[PDB]
């Protein structure tokens, strides 16, 4: 019963704050150019102890053949997909807290569930973008981001499962 | 040489004495002076009675003293450093692609599974993928070559799973491919291992010991490749020559693979059988 | 001259993901509306 | 027609299928189609490595 609400909320704040922290730092920890870490925006050294704007997607030594550097490198730049996960998750918790009251038996829970799982898809796809463009160790809050996507996925499972539960109550009492 | 000399005194019946030469050198004729140093300085200048030591016999050395029949035949040998790659255990399995790749594979795995389940439960009487567990199971069994057990009927299920085969083909076939070409070449090829190869490179330095018959050989060589080798060694910076053999040992050991050492087969194979077994 | 193996696939196949995997969601999305089509 | 086409794609890729012809004629179709699959995707997978 209410276990759906519990797992739902703890998934919301869990994967949400986890995605935020993932945006914060600890996304890639390795030797810099000398070792440092970076979170896809600006790297911070151990001179040592300061930071620098590191998401310089263009670098002044290349060839840039045809839509490879521009399109892909730009896509990885500004971290669009993970921000898409941010907005979509925001719609997740917001629309579930909306599903608290204002009954609307069928549409809302299913909707937020859909945009929520697909939000997870945006998260994983974004991770793919990041690991891709980066071409040695990873940051820990990176694992926090992936784990956030996972817990999100399970939360969506419980979501849709609760939705079809409501369908079972309605069609059940229909006879 | 201790045991050998002992046997020689046994078969010759006399008293002897073990004496190390002061400079610790083979012996070489100082140019412009006609002066021999080292053990050659010992016998040539009447200071020693006989030499029983790892002494190379050359014509110029014959030209001043006498020699017996050689007891151990040998030749020039090349010493370098060696990379020691341990044969991995469990990791030998997941070797070919990458671990992060596998993590992404898990990602798309659980993702596809979930989405398919949404294809099942939505749109209300029940179908076969009505449960998450069976759908996940389908994803596994499709990922492997194991067979299907529950064919998705919905057009959306069929298309998603279709994409999922369009994935399993490339990913798994690729695995068998790189593993195939990976376990078919086990002969670890070295970076560079030859003399002419050292002549055709400039990254790894190489030199010999001073006051040694080796340096004489190279200076008297007429081989084009060897002439060039001498030409580089004689003027390379800093001096490619050392004072002791162990100096060359620790020199190559501490050269990070950037300095090769020339020396006869005997010492080379001997040190090669010694700890830390690194050359 | 100054100018003179068992590769390990790392990110070449990555393209396969970030289009085809995307299509995954697409296969659902319109379908989903397609679903609420009939119920409508 | 839809289920048949699905047997087509699923037939081609390494996956098997649950339904199978029994027309004592279309068995030939599925046969030759398999025998095409083997050479095609086998050649492909063999090529992929290098």
């Amino acid at each position: 019963r209410g276990v759906q609400m519990l797992l739902t909320t703890v998934g919301a704040f869990a994967a949400f704050s986890l995605m935020t922290i993932a945006v914060g730092t600890d996304y890639w920890l390795y030797s810099r150019g000398v070792m440092t870490h970076s979170g896809l925006w600006r790297t911070c050294c151990l001179f040592k102890g300061l930071c620098k704007q590191i998401d310089h997607f263009p670098e002044d030594a290349d060839y840039e053949a045809d839509t490879a550097e521009y399109f892909l490198r730009a896509v990885r730049a500004s971290s669009i997909f993970p921000i898409l996960s941010v907005i979509l998750l925001f719609m997740g918790g917001l629309c579930i807290a909306a599903s608290e009251f204002y009954k609307t038996r069928h549409n809302i829970i299913l909707s937020a569930g859909i945009f929520f799982v697909s939000a997870g898809l945006s998260n994983i796809i974004g991770i793919i973008v990041y690991i891709s463009a980066n071409a040695y160790s990873y940051g820990w809050s990176f694992y926090f981001g992936a784990l956030s996507f996972i817990i999100a996925e399970m939360v969506g499972v419980l979501a849709v499962h609760m939705f079809i539960d409501r369908h079972k109550q309605l069609r059940a009492t229909a006879r | 040489c201790v045991d050998l000399a002992a046997e020689i005194a046994k078969h010759c019946g006399f008293k002897y004495k073990l004496t190390i030469v002061g400079d610790g050198k083979y012996g070489a004729r100082d140019a412009d002076t006609k002066i021999w140093n080292g053990m050659v300085g010992e016998l040539v200048y009447g200071k020693a009675d006989i030499a029983i030591a790892p002494l190379t016999i050359t014509l110029v050395r014959e030209e001043v003293i006498d020699f017996s029949k050689p007891f151990m035949s040998l030749g020039i040998s090349i010493m370098i450093k060696k990379p020691q790659k341990s044969k991995p255990g469990v990791f030998s399995f997941l070797d070919p692609l990458a671990y992060e790749i596998w993590m992404c594979i898990v990602f798309a795995y659980i993702g596809v599974s979930v989405v398919l389940f949404l294809v099942s439960r939505f749109s209300p009487e029940s179908t076969n993928e009505f449960g998450i567990f069976n759908s996940l199971w389908f994803s596994l069994g499709a990922f492997m070559r194991q067979g299907c057990d529950i064919s998705p009927r919905s057009l959306s299920g069929r298309i998603v799973g279709g994409v999922w085969w369009f994935f399993t083909l490339i990913i798994i076939s690729s695995y068998t491919a790189n593993l195939a070409a990976f376990l078919t070449v086990e002969r670890m090829v070295s970076p560079i291992e030859s003399a002419e190869d050292l002549s055709k490179q400039t990254e790894i330095a190489y030199g010999t010991l001073d006051s040694g018959s080796t340096k004489e050989f190279f200076r008297r060589s007429k081989i084009a490749v060897f002439d060039k080798m001498w030409t580089y060694m004689r003027s390379a910076e800093p001096s490619v020559f050392v004072r002791t053999t162990a100096e060359g040992v620790a020199r190559v050991r501490k050269s990070k693979g950037k300095y090769a050492y020339l020396l006869e087969s005997t010492m080379n194979e001997y040190i090669e059988q010694r700890k830390p077994c690194d050359t | 001259g100054e100018c003179g193996t068992s590769a390990l696939s790392l990110s070449n196949v990555a393209g396969v993901f970030y289009i085809l995997v995307g299509g995954l969601g697409l296969a659902m999305l319109v379908a989903l509306i397609e679903f609420c089509y009939k119920s409508r």
